[PDB]
């Protein structure tokens, strides 16, 4: 588990870039994005169990 | 039915001195555990 947290401003006061954030939202308000696996995470795991069994 | 007038000058929020020095200096790492109990261990480490 992490033990130290530091603040990093997104853009410097001069307008230069200091932190880069990339994702594609779908709804109005989305702070952080979601992966593409949510549609098929369950079927993949159940297929794995079926194969091994 | 009252004609007296009033004005408020300043308000102060009294407080008492509180600084958590002991958990600042020594206890620096936090471990949220979802289990029921917590275990800690000590190993002797005395080798002849």
């Amino acid at each position: 588990m992490p033990q130290k947290w530091t603040w990093i401003p997104r853009e410097l006061p001069g307008g230069r870039a200091s932190f880069i954030h990339v994702f594609e939202p779908v709804e109005d308000g989305q702070t952080r994005g979601a992966n593409v696996f949510y549609s098929v995470m369950e079927q993949m795991k159940m297929l794995d169990t079926l194969q091994n069994t | 039915s009252m004609y007296t007038t009033a004005q408020l000058l300043a308000a102060n929020e009294q407080k008492f001195k509180f600084d958590p020095l002991f958990l600042r200096l020594f206890f620096r790492e936090s471990y949220p555990f979802t289990t029921e109990k917590v275990y800690l261990s000590q190993i002797p480490g005395l080798v002849n």
